[PDB]
């Protein structure tokens, strides 16, 4: 390697793992929606009857 | 100045995989609120039957 | 005979220089407490050790 | 505590060349990181219980 | 205003040119924080501002990064502070004064 | 109504509050390896001392450029103490808000 | 007497209140320069100290320190320190370099920089080799003069104090 | 003549010093009353919502 | 047939200034934490300049 | 965003 | 992510999408741009080094 | 009651109270 | 009342206690360093008379 | 009876700690005893000193003005040890009467 | 600067009961303050240059 292309390798390496936050941090996100709303879909049948 | 180089892409490496395992034992934590988020839900199922 | 009185104590005193280092950090781990504000969470410390 | 221990840990791991060592108090810091989280994890526990 | 019974010499004193002429009353017609004064940590605008406007948060002189209240949860009982992070003490300065983030239990459920 | 209007406020807070969190942590570690930066500069002014120290009776003559590297050493050693005394108040100021970032969440 | 804060980070005074501790704990104090060679004072911790050697007579040189030492008074502004500017006397030599700091940072001419001195402090008197200096570096920074030198019946004396010298 | 050359020397170190600690504070300035007067609009428009 | 629990029983003035004060206390660390940051990079600036 | 009391839009990654 | 739901997807390195421009138009920027600070920092000590 | 005014473990002294403070050794 | 005047008097100790403390350690340090000043400088004027 | 349940743990917990400072300061005083005795055998040997070279310098200036202050201190500190005896005994005392309450 | 002043007139037209101040009237007038006086060190900053 030349040291422009060993810097890229660094830098891009860390940015796949940043990227992967990112995505879990959307996945954190949109389980607690979940489990907000299975509560309130829950509750509203329970109503009903 | 190639000791240096190699200390200063260290510690951006050695900084990015905080968020790594900080991220990691936040999603443990949901996971463990949605396997028990199933657990409890027999309990409605059973009176429902 | 005075170069080399000379070169053993330029590598002498660089042993001195770190260890100069190395005892105001220490000093500085010893005075950290509970209560200090510096303090702060470093995850992979425990794991990464070298 | 544990933010204690970890900014300890973070600290020693900066000594420059040599003098950065395997002494005693390196594996006591890794053994209270880990033995409060085993505490920590007992807490949580019990607090669900209550 | 010069009139007309002093004179020409008298006409001197207002400058015009041929620009001005047409006007009604022929004559020219005549004549708090700031952010340039310097300021350190604790004195900005919106300190200035963190009395006036819905905060009522005022300084004192003495301890200068505790601020008071003006609407005080207990006025029957003693005064309470609010603090400014950072900031710094000399010569110990031993006052042990209220300070309170919030209104409550001294233990809360959710904390 | 007021139960809401209070809670969509606390969002507000706690979001603007964690995007500060999170900026300031910047600054605490380019506080950091500026200071870790100085303490090389001063090892450069000793070691150009005691270097010129090696010189002999005319040779150890005085002169500006030693006079000049005094006023390095002292000059260089004030600042790492003012340097010190600040990055232990932006410390300071980080944790006033973890404490009070858990009170947001706390009510929450 | 005593201490005159001239801005919000420079303080003149004499060299008594120099050596008092206390009037530098209480304001902060982090700089002392001392514009007298004949004056010594006690070197405290905490506080960097510079000196400027001059004499007092009409002789004396201080064009040379007039920028300089300006230019480092705005430098420890900007990291948050304060200065004590002090004299043997506070009389004539402190202030001199205090006037000089004013017109080149604060956008003042020297008559209106001596104007703001002079009900700072009671005691404001240059001596006559100061002034032409003064009135020499007015001239670099803004091409016109504000304050010129006369000759009175008494001798060559600024325009300031021709009023009381005729009587 | 030495002491003239000496001179000369020292008023353009003082000058360019001036000028360029003049540069790296306006960029910061620039920077910062930017960034504020972005977050100050949002605030407002968060009120009226 | 109307019990209530024993516990800390504040009135509706009181749940107000614990909603307004708290959030007039994180309105002015913000600023506070902004103003130490922004004096740190200034510090930070000259003291680079002035070693050089 | 939604209040918790009112939440009844499930998540688009389910369609 | 390994699991069922896994796909394919391409991505951007960011050498050719960036805001490099570091003039006086270009400086102030924006929020909403991620550009790569760490690799700007070394390309930058980099240049002169070389030079 | 109104504890948070009266407890004598939430009277804190303002200001930093002395804090960190200590020369570099050696 | 009296178990808060009790408790409220112990934490008025424990501030001089640790104010105590941080002032002795400072003044111990700083007159066991003033000394060895003075004895190094005593040691080099007495090899100066002996060469 | 809550009240006095809670205000008699909070009055447990500060009385612990008054424990362990008083401890602290019992131990520094056999610390300080330690560089204390070298000062004074530092100057026992300056005695012995022969001819002219028997001299009060700024050696022994500063030495025998160090052994007055590390006596000063220990004597500071057992002071703070004796008061802070006594508030352990008030709050022992204040501890059984709100127990005697409850 | 602009955008604020618009935003003050038009909040002006509120009708009787409606014509109140709150807290979104103090915000944007405070703010108006604030660009004015960013507008006032910036000019001062191109002088000093």
């Amino acid at each position: 390697s030349v040291p422009e292309t060993w810097a890229k390798f660094t830098d891009d390496n860390v940015l796949r793992s940043q990227s992967e936050r990112a995505a879990s941090a959307k996945l954190r996100e949109e389980t607690e929606n979940l489990l907000i709303v299975t509560a309130n879909e829950m509750w509203n049948q329970f109503n009903k009857v | 100045e190639r000791v240096n180089d190699l200390a200063f892409w260290k510690s951006e490496i050695t900084h990015e995989l905080d968020e790594m395992i900080g991220e990691t034992n936040a999603l443990t934590d949901i996971k463990r609120r949605l396997e028990r988020g199933l657990i409890e839900t027999e309990g409605p199922l059973q009176v429902s039957r | 005979q005075i170069r080399l009185n000379r070169e053993h104590k330029e590598s002498c005193e660089m042993n001195w220089s770190d260890k100069v280092e190395v005892y105001n950090i220490d000093d500085t781990c010893s005075r950290y407490t509970n209560e200090s504000t510096q303090v702060q969470f470093y995850p992979h410390s425990s794991k990464f050790e070298e | 505590p544990l933010r204690v221990a970890q900014t300890r840990l973070y600290q020693r791991s900066h000594r420059p060349n040599v003098e950065l060592c395997r002494d005693n108090a390196q594996f006591r810091l890794l053994s209270e990181v880990e033995e409060l989280n085993m505490s920590l994890r007992a807490l949580k526990e019990k607090l669900q219980d209550a | 205003n010069p009139k007309l019974e002093e004179g020409y010499p008298a006409f001197r004193r207002p400058y015009m040119t041929a620009l001005d002429l047409g006007v009604p009353g022929f004559f020219p017609p005549q004549e708090r924080f700031t952010t340039t004064c310097h300021y350190a940590y604790p004195a900005s605008l919106a300190l200035y501002l963190a009395q006036q406007d819905p905060y009522w948060l005022h300084q004192r002189a003495d301890f200068p990064c505790l601020m008071e209240p003006e609407r005080q949860p207990a006025p029957e009982v003693g005064k309470g502070y609010l603090l400014l992070p950072g900031c710094l003490c000399d010569h110990h300065q031993r006052v042990k004064v209220p300070i309170l983030n919030r209104w409550g239990p001294l233990m809360p459920f959710y904390q | 109504r007021e139960m809401e209007s209070f809670y969509s406020e606390l969002k507000w807070q706690e979001k603007n509050t964690l995007e500060e969190i999170a900026e300031l942590q910047g600054d605490i570690r380019r506080l950091e390896e500026d200071l870790r930066r100085k303490m090389m500069n001063l090892k450069l002014a000793h070691t150009r001392l005691e270097s010129r120290t090696y010189r002999s009776n005319v040779e150890l003559c005085r002169d500006q450029t030693q006079y000049g590297l005094i006023d390095e050493v002292h000059q260089l050693e004030a600042t790492i103490n003012t340097m010190k005394q600040k990055l232990a108040q932006t410390q300071n100021a980080l944790d006033a808000l973890f404490k009070h970032l858990a009170r947001i969440q706390a009510d929450i | 007497y005593g201490l005159s804060q001239i801005t919000a980070s420079l303080f003149i005074s004499n060299s008594a209140v120099a050596n008092d501790k206390l009037t530098l704990s209480n304001n902060h104090i982090t700089t002392i320069i001392n514009v007298s060679a004949e004056v010594v004072n006690t070197f405290f911790e905490d506080i960097q100290y510079v000196q400027v050697p001059v004499s007092d007579a009409p002789n004396s040189y201080l064009y040379d320190f007039f920028d300089p030492i300006a230019d480092h008074i705005h430098g420890v502004e900007m990291r948050n320190g304060r200065t004590l500017l002090h004299c043997a006397a506070g009389v004539s030599r402190s202030a001199t370099l205090c006037l000089a700091y004013l017109m080149k940072y604060h956008n003042m001419t020297l008559l209106d920089a001596h104007t703001w001195t002079k009900t700072c402090r009671p005691i404001i008197r240059p001596n006559n080799g100061f002034w032409e200096q003064l009135i020499h570096y007015e001239f670099k920074l803004f091409s016109r003069n504000t304050v010129r030198m006369i000759y009175s019946p008494i001798g060559l004396i600024p325009n300031i104090y021709e009023k009381e010298a005729y009587l | 003549w030495y002491r003239s050359n000496l001179v000369s020397f020292q008023e353009s170190n003082s000058s360019r010093h001036n000028s360029e600690r003049l540069r790296v504070d306006t960029s910061r300035l620039i920077q910062d009353k930017y960034q504020q007067i972005r977050k100050t609009q949002a605030h407002s428009t968060q009120n009226l919502g | 047939t109307l019990s209530f629990k024993p516990s800390e029983r504040y009135r509706l003035s009181d749940w107000r200034t614990n909603s307004y004060l708290l959030s007039t206390n994180a309105e002015r660390q913000r600023d506070a934490s902004h103003q130490i940051r922004q004096e740190a990079r200034i510090l930070r600036n000259e003291t680079n300049n002035q070693i050089v | 965003d939604r209040f918790p009391h009112r939440n009844l839009t499930h998540s688009l990654s389910l369609p | 992510p390994m699991g069922r739901d896994a796909a394919g997807q391409v991505w951007f390195t960011g050498l050719t999408n960036s805001e490099p421009g570091d003039a006086w138009y270009k400086l102030p920027r924006a929020l909403d741009t991620p550009y790569r600070e760490a690799h700007t920092r070394w390309h930058g000590c980099f240049q002169s080094r070389q030079r | 009651t109104a504890q948070l005014l009266t407890d004598p473990s939430v009277q804190k002294s303002p200001c930093s109270v002395l804090s960190p403070m200590t020369k570099p050794k050696f | 009342r009296h178990a808060q005047n009790m408790r409220a008097n112990s934490i008025r100790l424990r501030e001089e206690a640790e104010h105590l403390f941080e002032t002795l350690s400072d003044q111990m340090w700083k007159q066991f360093t003033n000394t060895n000043l003075a004895f190094n400088a005593r040691i080099s004027e007495e090899t100066d008379v002996k060469n | 009876k809550s009240e006095l349940c809670y205000e008699l743990d909070r009055l447990l917990t500060e009385n612990s700690s008054m424990d362990t400072l008083k401890r602290r300061l019992e131990c520094a005083a056999e610390e300080v005893n330690c560089p204390l005795q070298v000062a004074l055998e530092c100057l026992y040997n300056r005695e012995k000193r022969i001819g002219i070279d028997l001299v009060h310098d700024n050696v022994e200036k500063n030495l025998i003005r160090e052994v007055d202050l590390l006596k000063c201190c220990q004597d500071q500190m057992r002071k703070l040890a004796k008061r802070i005896d006594f508030q352990i005994r008030d709050n022992r005392d204040a501890q059984h009467s709100l127990e005697r309450d409850i | 600067l602009k955008v604020a002043q618009t935003r003050l007139d038009e909040r002006t037209r509120r009708p009787n009961v409606e014509l109140c101040r709150d807290m979104a009237q103090l915000r944007l007038v405070n703010e108006v303050y604030e660009v004015d006086e960013t507008i006032q060190t910036l000019q001062q900053r191109l002088r000093d240059s």
